[PDB]
DNA sequence: CATGTGATCTAATTAGATCGCATGG
DNA sequence: CATGTGATCTAATTAGATCGCATG
């Protein structure tokens, strides 16, 4: 009979620091959140929105094996590499092996650096994210040095967009079925500020680039404001995918600089269902 | 571990290579019996761990770039994250007293970005290894102790730049350089003859 | 006795609606609140803010007195009318009467026509704010018309920020000593995001243009951030206006539609204390 | 019957000529310069019951702008505007020199309340001016646009002074009102 | 037979440097 | 004499359109 103990967590490729929000979210107490991030328009979101809780340790190619037994040991390994060289959107993808691509091998170099050791069966979990929209050769290449299959999780089902995403992992439970929660927003409508009116119940897949918000290819707006067609506005991209209003308000960024954080960033609840058997192996409330 | 073995319990190595069946090396140096021990993999894209496991355990795991060529179907540094992978597959578990050896070869193809991958996912800077009498030169990666405490002559990746742009450019393999550093390990395995 | 009611409004040259949010945020009761208003960026601001309370009339030109007998009577009277042809920090400014300064005038045509008739002694207030930055010649022929002398109240005595402003109306008690609310943020530092230092106490005054936001003639950034020089964030930028934090984050504005809404606007806590007394005079929730 | 004198406050340019020559202690108050004349001022002048002004003409005696001669027009005549219970007649005058261009037009017919009359002479040029009395804008006169007046506009410029020649067939139906001295 | 954790074009905005001097402190 | 509810000019950065085609 041993009382549950707070999460330490190593985080690659972070981001806006999505996977500290969800568990802070599900009362889950967090020992460590170690973040390897590069993007300093990101590093700044995660400083401010988590009040320097959140420590950085910069290129994921500077975390060697040694850092890893310092700063160590991990409950929790998450990350989704960049994917601007693996998804079939671009025309001008270099490949998993090219480009940003291979940035997934140094997930998996650190994922088998913080394994526990083979005796040890203390509690370990992990969680990799990439797009479905990726090449069948990249695909199969992910999940053998991986060693997983992943499952299919699309945000349509607990949110207002399409978002179909691979996940790879050992979390309990990745595979049981999606629940709509009360707190989900399912339809653009219950996303967009007062006085707008969406024109689609579901929205498409959100990129960085200006043309994911525009439907279709015709690329119709998604909204309309007294009667004059618009696209969404900043904190209607946010929630849609689940994020605080304004969470990405911060550090004088662009439109398109919080889209191209947003554009990479995972479905707030997608991750809160993957994350929440969680909180019966760590500390809570 | 560095430790030596008494002959008399020295026992036949296993071997396991990929992108090269290194056999002639190895039963040129008295590695191998010339029976009916050591296990050459097609293609790896498809072998999982239960395969490397299944083709017993291996005392040494090799794996190497191959020359300056067309047969380059995959990228160059594909081959380095498969060794990497299947080297993991084939570690002992860590209650294993036996000696465990593994190198991977470079015949200058890596270029500058995949040289440091190389060294940070094997975990050690490449001991570049000359030929003299300037011809060819190759950089290893290994746990092998006496290939890092010998001293070949030592030469600027620059002057090793030169010629390997230069031997890339030009267009098998350096068996002499690669037959040497296989040396060292007939102090831990058994030793066959003619 | 007789019971208190809901006050009537009318907001001439309305921009982000500081009437409205001040007046809901001393818990004054509002009837309806009529804003003369062009600038769509600012008419979203008020729209969405207020979930579409404030109505809409448009150019201040267009409102006839007609108009105010339809839509009155009004107990309150409020605007601030453009300033670029009247603050002596253009040096290309046409003055009170060409450009947008003759606009002032419409304030006090407007004024004159919502005013109630001698004998009429119902309660009536109105203020009217302009910069203390003008001519001479132009400040006087602004007294002359209201018939009155303003009175001198710096924003910086409630807030972060030098705002000498001059201040025309009626209410009561504008001339009563400016006091320190306990929710005012008299320092810089106290109006910056997590992990930034202030290097002022009172910042100079915020114009729409960004030198504005760089201190003295040398243009010294007012903010360290991990030891780099930084300028305020608009987050930022709100909290020394003293409205609520995000308020501008609306219609996918830039950085400068939104400094150009704020830097146009007043300061919120100056125009609480000068509301404030209104609370003797109308319902109050 | 019961007619008393007439009681004239006029503004940028004195009327005494034209007025005297209807023969309207002065029963007339002439402004030098309105920027400092307050209620008190207009209030302590005693009352009135006709207020006039007037634009300069094409040519300098002008450092303000066309539009300055009107508000201040519009400020000092609510000053002479007498309470509700008044039951003499009031009325109020303002007349234009051909100065005023168009944006300068619509704020006199907002700030006036209703958009002015236009009044040629040819033989000269012509003026515009809003009042409230009943025999401007209902008497029927001589209508053209204000794109052949914008020509002789152009013509006014050409040349060069002066209005008053129209400016008298004006003032003329106010004798109905207060005394005549013919 | 639609679709996309992007990219490359443009023409439109924005950020920073600079200019400005009457004014009341 | 430091200051300013701005404006102009100029590289910088964003929109916005268009381009891609392997895959599920
Ligand atoms: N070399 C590197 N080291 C660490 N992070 C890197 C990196 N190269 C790119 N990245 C970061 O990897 C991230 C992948 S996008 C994933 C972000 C995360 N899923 C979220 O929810 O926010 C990007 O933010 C990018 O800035
Ligand atoms: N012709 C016109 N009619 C109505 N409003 C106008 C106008 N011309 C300019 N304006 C508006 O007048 C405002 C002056 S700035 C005053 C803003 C207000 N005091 C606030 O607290 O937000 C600007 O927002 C400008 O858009």
């Amino acid at each position: 009979a041993e009382k549950r103990k707070p999460i330490r967590v190593l985080s690659l490729f972070d981001g806006i620091a999505t996977g500290l929000l969800v568990l802070k979210d599900l009362g889950i107490q967090v020992d460590r959140y170690i973040a390897s991030e590069v993007c300093e328009d990101s590093i700044t979101v995660g400083m401010v929105r988590h009040q320097g809780k959140i420590m950085y340790v910069g290129d994921v190619r500077s975390v060697t094996q040694k850092h890893i037994q310092e700063w160590g040991p991990f409950d929790l390994v998450i990350g989704g590499s960049p994917c601007n060289d693996l998804s079939i959107v671009n025309p001008a993808r270099k490949g998993l092996y090219e480009g940003t691509g291979r940035l997934f091998f140094e997930f998996y170099r650190l994922l088998h650096d913080a394994r526990p050791k083979e005796g040890d069966d203390r509690p370990f979990f992990w969680l990799f994210e990439n797009v479905v929209a990726m090449g069948v050769s990249d695909k199969r290449d992910i999940s053998r040095f991986l060693e997983s299959n992943p499952v299919m999780i699309d945000a349509k089902e607990v949110s207002a967009a399409h978002r179909a995403r691979y996940f790879w992992g050992n979390l309990p439970g990745m595979n049981r079925p999606l629940a709509s929660t009360v707190n989900d927003k399912l339809e653009l409508q219950e996303c967009l500020e007062h006085g707008r009116i969406a024109k689609f119940s579901k929205v498409r897949t959100i990129t960085t680039r200006s043309n994911s918000i525009k439907q279709g290819k015709d690329q119709h707006f998604p909204v309309f404001m007294n009667e004059k067609e618009d696209i969404l506005w900043c904190t209607e991209m946010e929630r849609v995918f689940g994020f605080p209003v304004h969470y990405t308000d911060v550090s004088n960024m662009s439109r398109l600089a919080r889209q191209r954080l947003l554009g990479r960033s995972w479905s707030v609840p997608v991750i809160r269902h993957l994350f929440a058997p969680l909180k019966e192996y760590f500390a809570c409330v | 571990m560095f430790e030596t073995v008494p002959v008399w319990r020295r026992q036949p190595v296993r071997v396991l290579s990929l992108f090269e069946d290194i056999k002639k090396e190895l039963t040129s140096l008295g590695f191998l019996e010339s029976g009916s021990q050591l296990k050459h993999v097609v293609d790896v894209t498809d072998t999982v761990r239960k395969d490397v496991e299944e083709w017993g355990p291996f005392d040494l795991v090799y794996g190497a770039t191959p020359p300056l060529g067309h047969t380059c179907d995959r990228p160059p540094s594909w081959y380095l994250f498969q060794f990497h992978r299947l080297l993991q597959y084939a570690r002992p578990k860590p209650g294993s007293p036996r000696p465990f050896f593994w190198m991977f070869v470079d015949n200058l193809v890596l270029n500058k970005e995949d040289l440091d991958v190389a060294s940070r996912f094997l975990e050690m800077e490449p001991v570049t290894i000359p030929d003299v009498h300037l011809q060819n030169a190759v950089r290893v990666w290994s746990n092998i102790p006496a290939i890092r405490s010998r001293h070949w002559a030592l030469v600027s990746e620059e002057e090793l730049s030169l010629l390997a742009q230069n031997k890339q450019s030009s267009k098998k393999w350096p068996t002499k350089l690669v037959k040497n550093c296989f040396l060292p390990l007939r102090e831990y395995f058994k030793y066959f003859s003619t």
